[PDB]
């Protein structure tokens, strides 16, 4: 198949920045067949440009596509709200049809330390033999943080998951929660439950723990 | 004004694309190309054979009335 | 008035088939191909194949290895994509499109997309669990081990907004979802305020609220 890659797969800017998407095809595709869609959170995509440079139906000026052969763009010369979302490209060059990976546009913010919390297994889950530990990282950014779980000083690796929000409606910032599943029995096997966080907007790494 | 069918024929190239033309009838775009009235006599069979990526484009049937326009696009193998 | 209407969400186990309707309207429906794609979480967007109304021709991704039919009914002007032998790996958003005049392979309208789950896991809802708090407090709510997605979240029956933080789901080793809730407020507030966290999970018609205490 003819993949598609497209570069960065991430970049933040601001409200009236002008940014520039990239699309490479592995093989040389017509530009009448190379196009781009829009997709926000919880929507289907929409096409945005067709044929490498034609604006779609109720699409602004300030989109614009380039390109030919391998090498395709997508600008936006003057963001807007509206304009932090998904990208993909798309080939109808050839079967199968391929989409690019997508290109994540994020708002920009100055750097934020999160606010670190903890919290202990609820005595109601304790009850069905199960032990879920959480860690909170809050109204951070960017969104690069690390998260280590230590049970009595030893590293925890298999047994955690994290997930993050997208960026907060108001502030922009990330949050990210870690949250730690053991065995009852090796909860209550165990005394200081810690939660260590790396992130660029902190000096040194912060460790927030308890005792059971 | 004959009918013209389907809006979007999409082929992979070296294959056959069929049109319907539906009403002297002429095929237009804006060897390998073939006209057959099918037993009906309303309609007729517009074929590209061994299609092209250069085949890919517009092109509409006239009885001077004028069908729609129809689009082929011809993929590459 | 071009709309692309899709069925609604389907969960399944590994090994079975699901049926997805994609039904077209406002238009000649032979006039043009519909086209199926899927969006997996971390994969983004794959092509499945198309089927021509007109002709009843069918492309399929060779990626499907025959796991997928495309059949219609012109009587309902209706496409169907019929997925067999399904494993985890293809739980995903699935897609119908089509083009438009001159878009030349660009999908101009997409139905809004259907959501098929494929697991060993049952249906169920989750069990909710404080996350107790202990100038600023946070507390929440864990949601844990319901099937399949999606669960809502509120707080105070809609009144408590602000400081809100509902993390997307992950899927758990056990095959279930999981997710948690957080709000900060005032630690001066924990002796002050009753806070409820509202948990939703319709395909389990469950709704609960659970008080979170100090």
């Amino acid at each position: 198949e003819n993949q598609l890659t497209q570069s960065p797969s991430s970049l933040s800017a601001s409200v009236g920045d002008r940014v520039t998407i990239t699309c490479r095809a592995s093989s040389s595709v017509i530009s009448s067949y190379l196009h781009w869609y829009q997709q926000k959170p919880g929507k289907a995509p929409k096409l945005l440009i067709y044929s490498t440079s034609n604006l779609a139906s109720g699409v602004p000026s300030r989109f614009s596509g380039s390109g030919s052969g391998t090498d395709y763009t997508l600008t936006i010369s003057s963001l807007q709200p509206e304009d932090f979302a998904t990208y993909y490209c798309q080939q109808y060059n050839s079967y199968p049809l391929t989409f690019g990976g997508g290109t994540k546009l994020e708002i920009k913010r100055t750097v934020a330390a999160p606010s670190v919390f903890i919290f202990p297994p609820s005595d109601e889950q304790l009850k069905s033999g199960t032990a879920s530990v959480v860690c909170l990282l809050n109204n951070f950014y960017p969104r690069e943080a690390k998260v280590q779980w230590k049970v009595d000083n030893a590293l925890q690796s298999g047994n955690s998951q994290e997930s993050v929000t997208e960026q907060d409606s108001k502030d922009s910032t990330y949050s990210l929660s870690s949250t730690l599943t053991l065995s009852k029995a090796d909860y209550e096997k165990h005394k200081v439950y810690a939660c260590e966080v790396t992130h660029q907007g902190l000096s040194s790494p912060v460790t927030k723990s308890f005792n059971r | 004004p004959p009918t013209f069918s389907p809006a979007l024929l999409v082929v992979t190239e070296g294959d056959n694309a069929t049109f319907t033309c539906s009403f002297v009838l002429n095929w237009y775009r804006m060897s390998r190309f073939r006209v057959t009235q099918l037993p009906n006599g309303r309609d007729f069979h517009m074929s590209v054979v061994r299609a092209r990526r250069n085949d890919s484009g517009t092109y509409l049937c006239g009885a001077i009335k004028e069908s729609l326009r129809a689009e082929l696009r011809v993929t590459e193998r | 008035q071009v709309q692309l209407v899709q069925s609604g969400a389907e969960v399944k186990k590994p090994g079975a088939s699901v049926k997805v309707s994609c039904k077209a309207f406002g238009y000649t429906f032979t006039t043009y191909p519909i086209e199926w794609m899927r969006q997996a979480p971390g994969k983004g967007l794959e092509w499945i194949g198309n089927f021509h109304p007109y002709n009843d021709d069918t492309k399929y991704n060779e990626k499907f290895q025959g796991r997928v039919t495309l059949t219609v009914d012109k009587s309902s002007t209706t496409v169907y994509m019929e997925l067999s032998s399904l494993r985890s790996e293809d739980t995903a958003v699935y897609y119908c499109a089509r083009e438009n005049y001159g878009s030349h392979g660009g999908f101009v309208y997409w139905g809004q997309g259907t959501l098929v789950t494929v697991s060993s896991a049952s249906t169920k809802g989750p069990s909710v669990f404080p996350l107790a708090p202990s100038g600023t407090a946070a507390l929440g709510c864990l949601v844990k081990d319901y099937f399949p997605e999606p669960v809502t979240v509120s707080w105070n029956s809609g009144a408590l907004t602000s400081g809100v933080h509902t993390f997307p789901a992950v899927l758990q080793s056990s095959g279930l979802y999981s997710l948690s809730s957080v709000v900060t407020v005032p630690s001066s507030s924990l002796g002050t305020q009753t806070y409820i966290c509202n948990v939703n999970h319709k395909p389990s018609n469950t709704k609960v609220d659970k008080k979170v205490e100090p």
